[PDB]
């Protein structure tokens, strides 16, 4: 009783284009399209098994020869922006001093285009942090988790900041410890 | 940047019913949000979804090796993709940490939560419960519902609204399928 | 150890 699928898209004029495998929701992997590169979502992965990043590259130059056609075929109708919900949580229970992990989870939304950005104070920050390439939801927007590690502390305040083209002003959402 | 968007998807899908005993594989293009054309390997050729997809279903259908190809994907996609990724997929199993903890519901009021936090599992059906004394506690039960790490972990917080009073013993009882027996968590006040 | 991916066809032009 499972699913795995085999995403792609590819989004104008941004000439953006992503190939993922998920497996019951969760990344398998996706291919790096700059470095031609496939990207486990975990190391452990690339030791049971590999992908031939250059299959990817030939389907993306489909989808976009497909999206040529499909927006002259639809008369030139673009997408509605869709903005997100957006939520911050830790990883496991929060204890000062031990090492944790917030994580922002920015879902449903298209297009698939934002920027996010982690606030400790409101200075930004960018140091230990990572994120998710776009994730598919099964009504066809997408999904996508950021990562800031950090150690708490009553001292500092924490906040994660989207941008999206269906927002009117920028999204924070916040996180302190209490 | 306020320049129009246009989004092509595809989304080439196997979905297994009872390991590979029962395969159903499906091609679907998506223009936005909106699927238009669809291969389904229950149907054997593609078929328009949408007035949008009707020229791609009748020029794939008239591709004789186009729908043999895809006809044959169930065995040559589906089911050895599904034999390369079992054993860390399908397979996976990871035990959920389960903390207790007691907490507050309007700010500054005595505890009147106790929040039975689970942690770091894999797969994500679990099923957890309260007991006061030996008495599974129904009433009062509020829950973050199942939460997605995005790393091959879930978690979810289950929370006991009740006011504690000492020597009652409180237990969190968590059942998933990477465990043999029901993990079983208990506080004191 | 190999994946497959699975390939799509080009549109009506
Ligand atoms: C686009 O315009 C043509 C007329 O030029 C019409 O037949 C067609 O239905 C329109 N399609 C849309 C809005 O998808
Ligand atoms: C992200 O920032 C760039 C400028 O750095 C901007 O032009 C772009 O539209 C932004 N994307 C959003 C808000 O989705
Ligand atoms: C699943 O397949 C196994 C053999 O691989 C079979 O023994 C079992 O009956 C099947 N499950 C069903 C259809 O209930």
């Amino acid at each position: 009783e499972h699913v795995i699928i085999q995403a792609e898209f590819y989004l104008n004029p941004d000439q953006s284009g992503e190939f993922m495998f998920d497996f019951d929701g969760d990344e398998i992997f996706h291919v790096d399209m700059a470095k031609k590169e496939t990207v486990w979502r975990l190391e452990e992965f690339g030791r049971f098994a590999s992908f031939e990043a250059q299959g990817a590259l030939a389907n993306i130059a489909v989808d976009k020869a497909n999206l040529e056609i499909m927006t002259k075929r639809s008369n030139y109708t673009p997408i509605t922006n869709v903005p997100p919900e957006v939520t911050v949580l830790t990883n496991s229970p929060v204890e000062l001093r031990e090492p944790n992990v917030l994580i922002c989870f920015i879902d449903k939304f298209t297009p698939p285009v934002v920027n996010v950005t982690w606030l400790r104070n409101g200075k930004p920050v960018t140091t230990g942090v990572s994120e998710t390439v776009f994730l598919p939801r099964e009504d066809h927007l997408f999904r996508k988790f950021h990562y800031l590690p950090f150690l708490p502390s009553t001292e500092d305040v924490y906040d994660c900041r989207v941008e999206h083209w269906g927002l009117d002003e920028p999204l924070l959402k916040h996180w302190e410890f209490d | 940047d306020t320049r129009p968007r246009f989004l092509e998807q595809v989304k080439h899908e196997c979905h297994f019913f009872n390991g590979t005993e029962r395969v159903r594989f499906l091609d679907r293009y998506f223009y936005h949000q909106e699927e238009y054309v669809r291969f389904d390997s229950d149907v054997g050729e593609y078929r328009a979804v949408t007035e949008l997809g009707r020229p791609d279903a009748e020029y794939w259908n008239s591709q004789k090796d186009l729908l043999e190809q895809k006809r044959a994907a169930v065995d040559t996609y589906c089911r050895h993709n599904y034999g390369v990724g079992e054993s860390f997929t399908v397979q996976r199993r990871v035990y959920p940490e389960v903390t207790v903890y007691p907490a507050k519901t309007q700010p500054l009021q005595h505890h009147n939560l106790l929040v039975c936090s689970v942690n770091g599992f894999y797969p994500g059906s679990i099923e957890v419960r309260w007991f006061r004394n030996g008495q599974e506690e129904k009433t009062g039960v509020v829950s973050t519902g199942l939460i997605q790490n995005g790393d091959w972990t879930f978690q979810t917080l289950v929370m006991l609204e009740t006011v504690p009073r000492s020597g009652e013993v409180y237990t969190c009882q968590v059942e998933h399928p990477s465990l043999t027996s029901p993990l079983t968590v208990e506080w004191r006040a | 150890a190999g994946f497959k991916g699975e390939q799509g066809p080009k549109g009506e032009p």
